[PDB]
């Protein structure tokens, strides 16, 4: 129900909280974010005013612990920390709330945008993609490479997305080369869903997490992973009806939220044209096709 | 990367390589039906797999039975080609396997890459060269073995006959591409040049006539003339005016995508 207090804001910075953002001035008496909705993961993110290359943030869930942000003048960034002393934390939050030095998470009552973008995203799955087991929150930034990108270098600071490679022995059964390359159903249903993800919810959770890291950090590898997971479904002739109907909802809200001015960097022409107009599922994504045709008809 | 004019000597180095041409795998005649619709009838085809250094030709005959009850035959043909090239590589001893496979058509890249996943060190490359390997079925003995086949068959040829006893692989390939380009441009006129003189025959174990070195120079000149004459007839160009740069440029320009 909770609050992420800030020690101070010593450097001018754009702060993101989920899909919202606001500008904080150098040494402005800012002491954090209150009224964060319980029940969802959240991401607090940063872009320094004096250096837009500093673009980074933290995935967290207020149900797992008491988290605060403190600026580190050595490493030159806003760090998330956990406070183990519940009484101290409550006392600090109460002080800042009484002095009205926190911004309020600005959720419109009617507005399901954040739920719609994070429906399948769980903190325990984020912590397996982003490996730093001593913290309950996960650091991501614009420059972090994926395990797949590193294969084609520091393995500790990498995004452990599931590797998808259409021209790999994993994707192609010996003896079923043409079948498996032209119809990715085997790779989707047996290898990925039954084999690695165990269920569609885990698959969608990773797809949604990839999109959010692409959008909020401009993380290029995350963008590749998001498109690969879309293309793997759209390129499969055999997909459960429930998964197609849900993918249509998922993509609709992603396309709805995407900033218009970032469509040229965040959307892959080839994948979207293929998925909407050529693939097995070209007629299965009604809501996605309509929003894409009305918002980004130049890409198509 | 892509095999082009810049990297032509690489064809004749000591790294085993094969060209794969799939343009005669799926072959049809188009005809009217009794109801006045149109129907295709498949005829036997072949994969043209050639070592350009040794002249070794692995002619895999594609019998019409391959197509029976199959759909999207032009797509299947690329995958059947990749399947058979993959099978040929696996059949060869390790020291005879190619280091590189060059496909004459870019549509063969994904099918061959996917069939060759077990061979990550064999490079699959396109070429910028416009190679006249489609004219293989203008070589009478290759046409004869394809059309007579009653089942899938592999037949091994040396497409250079015994030329490498007297000339380099580079020159042998240049002679082959000029003959095939002439056969592709004007088949009747090319066969006339090759076969009209009855005192020069084809050995039982050869594909081409037993020309002396001086007779090969004459034949080569007559093939160049045929290609230039046909380029004149095509584009309505007075070829009698052209210079040697113009002429060289037109014959080799046709060897270039
Ligand atoms: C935001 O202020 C806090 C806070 F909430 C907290 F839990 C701990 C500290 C600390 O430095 O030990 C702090 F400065």
């Amino acid at each position: 129900m909770n609050t992420v207090p800030f020690t101070s804001a010593p450097i001018e910075v754009t702060i993101g909280i989920d899909q919202y953002s606001f500008n904080v001035k150098e040494n402005q008496p800012f002491h954090g974010i209150k009224d964060i909705p319980i029940g969802h993961v959240h991401v607090i993110h940063f872009q320094h005013a004096d250096n837009s290359s500093m673009r980074y943030g933290y995935w967290f869930d207020c149900r797992m612990g008491n988290f605060y942000i403190q600026y580190d003048p050595k490493d030159g960034l806003y760090k998330m920390m956990e406070e183990r002393d519940g009484a101290k934390f409550e006392n600090i939050v109460h002080n800042f709330k009484e002095r009205q030095m926190m911004v309020s998470y600005p959720k419109i009552d009617e507005d399901d945008t954040w739920y719609n973008l994070t429906e399948f995203v769980q903190m325990d799955k984020i912590r397996k993609i982003v490996r730093k087991d001593e913290n309950q929150f996960s650091y991501v930034d614009s420059s972090m490479t994926t395990v797949q990108e590193n294969e084609l270098s520091d393995p500790a600071h990498s995004l452990n997305y599931t590797v998808i490679n259409f021209k790999s022995r994993e994707a192609i059964r010996p003896g079923h080369e043409m079948e498996d390359f032209l119809d990715k159903s085997y790779y989707l249903n047996t290898v990925m869903l039954q084999g690695i993800f165990k269920n569609s919810s885990n698959y969608f959770g990773e797809l949604q997490f990839a999109f959010l890291n692409a959008m909020f950090f401009g993380n290029y590898g995350s963008s590749l992973q998001w498109h690969a997971m879309i293309e793997l479904i759209c390129s499969s002739a055999t997909v459960p009806k429930h998964m197609l109907d849900k993918l249509d909802e998922i993509l609709y809200y992603q396309i709805k939220t995407l900033p218009e001015q970032y469509s040229d960097i965040l959307l892959n022409e080839r994948v979207w044209n293929i998925c909407l107009y050529s693939s097995f599922q070209k007629n299965s994504l009604h809501n996605t096709e309509k929003i894409m045709e009305n918002k980004y008809p130049e890409l198509l | 990367g892509a095999m082009n004019s810049s990297n032509y000597a690489e064809l004749f180095n000591n790294d085993i390589k094969l060209f794969v041409d799939d343009t005669n795998v799926y072959r049809v005649t188009v005809h009217k039906t009794f109801e006045g619709n149109v129907a295709t009838k498949a005829i036997n085809g072949c994969i043209f797999t050639l070592n350009p250094k040794t002249g070794h030709l692995f002619l895999k005959i594609i019998h019409t039975s391959v197509w029976a009850g199959q759909k999207r035959l032009s797509q299947l043909a690329k995958w059947k080609t990749a399947e058979e090239v993959s099978a040929l590589v696996r059949s060869l001893p390790k020291e005879e396997q190619p280091k590189q496979i060059i496909v004459t058509r870019k549509a063969m890249l994904d099918p061959l890459e996917v069939h060759m996943l077990d061979f990550p060190n064999i490079a699959i490359r396109p070429t910028e060269l416009r190679l006249p390997f489609s004219a293989a079925m203008s070589i009478d003995k290759l046409s004869d073995v394809v059309m007579k086949a009653t089942e899938p068959q592999m037949v091994l040829f040396n497409i250079y006959d015994d030329w490498l006893d007297r000339i380099s692989s580079y020159t042998a390939f240049s002679r082959l591409t000029l003959l095939l380009r002439a056969l592709k441009t004007n088949e009747e006129s090319a066969k006339m040049i090759l076969l009209s003189d009855p005192t020069i025959t084809i050995k039982s174990y050869h594909l081409w006539p037993s020309f002396t070195d001086e007779q090969w120079i004459t034949i080569e000149s007559q093939m160049r003339d045929l290609i230039l004459t046909e380029y004149g007839r095509k584009y309505n160009v007075n070829i009698s005016a052209l210079t040697q740069t113009e002429i060289k440029d037109i014959i080799l320009g046709q060897n270039i995508k």
